[PDB]
């Protein structure tokens, strides 16, 4: 049973899906489960009472949105099962789970219990013929067409700098933080309350994400922007009322570089990138500096790459050629790589078959990934 | 004998840093002509001193010491009492008292224990300080350990514009002992040194010591995180790479992955 | 003026406890320190004997095509060492890297023949644990007692990298019917010296009681004890330190303060506490 395999690229913020050997993921939607706050009085209302994807985006105000996955670690397993069921259902894929092999993705260095429980869901609840979990950095390099280079990424949950050199993903040199787009959105929400405009509701939380996506920019010199007084630019909400954003827009994405502002000890994106290069061998450092690939949604801030280049110039040894490259479609970089990896004839060897899982168990899944 | 000093420094860089005092004393026994050179060049754990008039501990360095006696930062006096010791200026002494008080609150927040000391020696173009800290771990626990600061800073005050070129040289001398988990006992000894220079404009609100402090805080957060990794980056790959039981099953897989990557390599291109 | 006898004792302490990646360099550092060679060269020769036994390092004898570890259990006493696998005596030169001019040895080896079957097994499991692994399983009578003494090591030294990982394993198995007694110590050492030093130093002492049954069983039982112990050791050595050192190293000094805010210097210089 070697049908066209499916590539479900997981993520805390957004979840991508579709078939192998494709240019773009056809099925992209945000990873959450909306449920109705209000009392459904009238007959002929929205049926089901568990909303995922575009229906939930259309009917935000009704639904109490909650995310199942934080920092690449699922909290609510029943919610992720409903999301995966919605992916396979007629509203999105129009396929059965029994036909196609599965390509899953996860952030590196996660708890193994969650990886085991993920496999249990795919093999038992769904009747998958073969499963395969993989890295995000390895796929992003397959999407670009390079083998050597570091992959800095920044989704909604995790930020991790994985160094790879000619098909050798060093498991030891992988740096990681639990600081990312969701924490930046939460930090921007806190700043908007300091400005004046309070947002506490779960449906109203996605307006803060929309403001973060649209009206934000990362300054090169933060001390210079602190001394100067801001212009206070405007933005229209979904309702109609205008909001002067003020200094919150530029101080919000500083969290990624300065993790002390939220109140939690971490390295930072720029430190993690330097740190992933340093932990590798001495001969391979200069090739890793030359090939730095960006990925994820939280790398799309204005003057983000320029700030990363300046931070590398400050920390790294002098007289070294720095190059932070990036693809055009930074959001769909990991999925394209999975679609390429799935289309290859080698893919049959790497996967965990259902028969092999039934015989061995979790140990076979731990062996095949690394 | 310049090669002897190079070898002496090379030897202290390879012997355990836990026994610097014993090995340095023996190294001076073996080379008595280099005694003055080695005492200046070889960094060693900081000595504890006690100010009897105030009833407080201070720390000892080469810079604060003048001859056989050491200026206490609390009383401004040397023990044993020298007749005409090398004191700072009355303005710098007042600044030095404010340094001690500021870095007292510094240490007490980061460690919540141990002892510190701050001494600033007067220069014509500048004011140059030493910030010593010594924190001991839980003695009752089987895991022993300490953390030692040797932040030396040099501030070049400019004439016009009120700006100041800072030059921080920071050493961090650590020894973690780990005796737990019923699996054995490991003792890890670190010693990284990092340099940082900066020109900052002087504020009337915040004095120059606060500007120095900002370098210490940022340096300590970075040195600590750098240290932290140099521990794991080596203790992980090296030890795991030597005795990995999962190396032999993954070696067969890696050889399969070698055929696979090679098939991927051709297909990535076209 | 330090006495010549004082100079040798100072040299001995460094040579007896030097990191094996750079110990031959440490000897060179001690020799490059003190002018005269003969005083250190004579003193180091005795230190090297005691030192190269505690390392468990093998000298390759020219025509064996394998590596025989050297310890206190191989020491014949006449400056020559046993090779219990190939069963030939060899003279180990302690300054020079090689050991040559071997001598065929013949002993009844009744206690020694039993363990050599267990030895040849152990090797295959050593090869399983490490990419490059060498061993020696000494056979000897100790004050009437009957004792197998397997040893394993691993040497991974590179000059350019400035890091050196070294494993040494000591394992004694006393044969007593039915119940046998085991004593073993397990020492790791890693050293990194770039931009400043970091060292891993370790050991685990293990006391175990085993029961003898068969040659196939006793060969696969001791190895099993070693396999589980050395994995549990590496597991703890890797997994505890990556997390627990991070928290205990943090319990001494925290990465940020108790407030989780970078301390304000303006606050420190114009605030009062207490009552």
């Amino acid at each position: 049973i070697a049908n066209q395999p499916v590539v479900i690229d997981n993520g805390s913020g957004v979840i991508k899906a579709g078939f192998a050997g494709d240019q773009i993921p056809k099925y992209c939607f945000p990873n959450y489960v909306g449920r109705p706050k209000h009392v459904r009085v009238m007959a002929g209302a929205l049926e089901g009472d568990i909303f995922i994807g575009p229906k939930a985006e259309e009917h935000r105000g009704l639904l109490s949105i909650r995310y199942p996955m934080e920092h690449g670690i699922v909290k609510d397993w029943n919610d992720m099962e409903r999301i995966w069921q919605y992916v396979y259902s007629k509203e999105q894929l129009q396929t059965f789970s029994e036909e196609h092999p599965v390509l899953l993705t996860e952030a590196p260095l996660n708890p193994r219990k969650n990886r085991e429980r993920a496999a249990e869901v795919f093999f038992e609840t769904f009747n998958v013929p073969a499963l395969f979990i993989s890295m995000q950095a390895v796929l992003s390099l397959y999407a670009t067409g390079r083998t050597t280079g570091v992959v800095l990424d920044s989704g909604d949950g995790v930020t991790h700098a994985v160094p790879i050199y000619e098909g050798f993903a060093m498991p030891h040199s992988i740096m990681r933080i639990d600081i990312a787009g969701r924490d930046v959105s939460r930090f921007l929400r806190l700043y908007l309350r300091k400005e004046g405009y309070d947002f506490h509701s779960s449906s109203e939380f996605e307006i803060v994400k929309a403001i973060k996506e649209r009206a934000c920019y990362l300054s090169i010199n933060p001390q210079k922007d602190e001394t100067l007084e801001t212009e206070k630019a405007q933005y229209y909400l979904p309702d109609g009322s205008t909001i002067e954003i003020g200094p919150s827009r530029f101080r919000a994405p500083e969290l990624l570089f300065r993790p002390d502002l939220i109140g939690e000890e971490s390295e930072g994106i720029h430190e993690v990138l330097v740190f992933a290069i340093q932990k590798s061998d001495m001969d391979l450092r200069r090739t890793l500096f030359s090939n730095i690939v960006l990925s994820g949604g939280s790398t799309l801030f204005k003057g983000f790459g320029d700030r990363l280049l300046s931070e590398v110039k400050k920390l790294a040894p002098k007289d070294v050629k720095i190059r932070i490259s990036a693809p055009q479609e930074r959001l769909y970089s990991t999925w394209i790589g999975g679609s390429i990896l799935a289309s290859l004839d080698t893919f049959k060897k790497m996967w965990v078959s259902k028969k092999e899982y039934e015989e061995d168990g979790a140990r076979s899944i731990h062996r095949k990934t690394f | 004998s310049d090669q002897q000093l190079d070898c002496a420094l090379d030897l202290m860089r390879r012997l355990p840093p836990q026994q610097i005092e014993k090995n340095l004393s023996d190294l001076i026994d073996l080379v008595p002509s280099l005694c003055e050179d080695l005492l200046s060049s070889v960094d060693q754990p900081l000595k504890i001193a006690r100010d009897k008039v105030v009833g407080k501990d201070y720390l000892l360095c080469d810079y604060n010491r003048d001859g056989d006696s050491y200026r206490s930062p609390w009383s401004n006096k040397y023990d044993p009492p020298l007749e005409d010791g090398a004191m700072p200026s009355a303005r710098l002494r007042k600044l030095e008292v404010e340094a001690n008080n500021a870095f007292d609150q510094y240490r007490d927040l980061y460690f919540e224990g141990g002892v510190s000391s701050v001494y600033l020696w007067d220069l014509d173009h500048g004011f140059a300080g030493v910030i010593l800290i010594k924190k001991a771990g839980d003695g009752s626990k089987k895991i022993k350990g300490c953390w030692d600061s040797i932040h030396v800073v040099e501030v070049q005050e400019k004439s016009s514009g009120r700006t100041a070129h800072y030059k921080l040289t920071s050493t961090v001398m650590l020894w973690l002992q780990t005796n737990k988990s019923g699996s054995g006992t490991m003792n890890l000894g670190g010693s990284l040194t990092r340099q940082m220079e900066k020109d900052e404009t002087v504020s009337d609100c915040s004095p120059h010591i606060a500007n120095i402090g900002r370098l210490v805080e940022d340096m300590e957060n970075k040195i600590r995180s750098t240290l932290n990794e140099i521990y794991f980056g080596k203790t992980k790959d090296i030890v795991n790479g030597l005795r990995s039981v999962d190396v032999i099953p993954d070696n067969p897989k890696f050889q399969q992955l070698q055929r696979e990557l090679s098939q991927v390599l051709t297909q990535r291109q076209i | 003026r330090v006495s010549d006898e004082e100079k040798v004792r100072i040299a001995a302490k460094f040579i007896t406890h030097a990191p094996p990646g750079e110990f031959n360099e440490v000897f060179n550092d001690v020799r490059l320190l003190l002018n005269n060679d003969n005083l250190l060269r004579e003193g180091a020769a005795h230190a090297f004997a005691q030192y190269n036994m505690d390392q468990f390092t093998p000298v390759k004898i020219e025509g064996y095509e394998d590596q025989v570890l050297i310890t206190e259990h191989g020491d014949l006493g006449n400056s020559r060492f046993l090779d219990p696998r190939n069963k030939i005596s060899f003279k180990f030169d302690h300054l020079r890297k090689e050991a040559s001019d071997p001598q065929p040895e013949e002993v009844d080896g009744s206690l020694k023949s039993w363990r050599e079957s267990c030895d040849s097994a152990l090797r295959a499991y050593v090869k399983d644990h490490y990419s490059n692994g060498f061993c020696t399983v000494y056979a000897k009578n100790i004050d009437g007692q009957q004792t197998i003494i397997a040893c394993i090591e691993s040497h991974q030294f590179q000059p350019k990298n400035f890091w050196n990982g070294r494993w040494r394993s000591e394992w004694k198995f006393t044969i007593t019917p039915p119940t046998a007694q085991v004593v073993g110590v397990l020492k790791i050492q890693v050293h990194y010296y770039e931009d400043g030093n970091v060292q891993l130093v370790s050991h685990k002492d293990v006391q175990d009681s085993v029961t003898v049954s068969n040659e196939a069983q006793t060969a696969k039982e001791f190895i099993k004890i070693i396999e589980h112990a050395e994995n549990e050791y590496q597991t703890a050595i890797s997994e505890n330190y990556q997390t627990m050192s991070d928290t205990t190293f943090k319990a001494l000094r925290r990465q940020l303060p108790v407030t989780r805010t970078k301390i304000d210097w303006n606050k420190i210089l114009s605030y009062k506490i207490g009552k």
